[PDB]
C-alpha cells in the first residue's frame, strides 16, 4: 500500500484481513437444518416443464 | 497420459493428435512493486509504457 519514511512498508495485511468469502452473505439456506447450498430454476415463458 | 494410451490399441485408433498449439517459450517482465514505489514511476505508467 505504501512505505514509510523509514525502510518500513505497509502491505494489506496491515490494515485488512483478507479471507475468501462470498460475494453477498444475505442469501443463506438450509437442508433439514443442515447446512446446504442450491440453485432456484424457473421455467422460460412458453418452455415444456418437464 | 491419453495419447500414451492411444499408442497401445493401434488397430482400432488412427491419426489421433491434438487440434491445438503445444507450449511455446514466453518473456516474463517481472515488476517489482516495492522498487517501483521507491523511485517516483508508476505501474499505470509502467504498464502503459509497455
Amino acid at each position: 500500500l505504501k512505505v514509510n519514511q523509514d525502510g518500513s512498508q505497509v502491505r494489506l495485511r496491515d490494515v485488512a484481513k483478507i479471507e475468501l468469502g462470498g460475494e453477498s452473505y444475505d442469501v443463506v439456506a438450509k437442508f433439514n437444518g443442515q447446512p446446504a447450498s442450491g440453485l432456484g430454476i424457473k421455467l422460460a415463458t412458453g418452455a415444456n416443464a418437464l | 497420459q491419453l495419447f500414451g494410451m492411444v499408442a497401445q490399441h493401434p488397430d482400432v485408433l488412427t491419426g489421433v493428435r491434438p487440434n491445438g498449439l503445444e507450449d511455446t517459450p514466453q518473456f516474463k517482465i517481472d515488476i517489482d512493486q516495492e522498487k517501483a514505489q521507491a523511485l517516483g514511476v508508476s505501474i499505470s505508467d509502467i504498464n502503459t509504457t509497455l
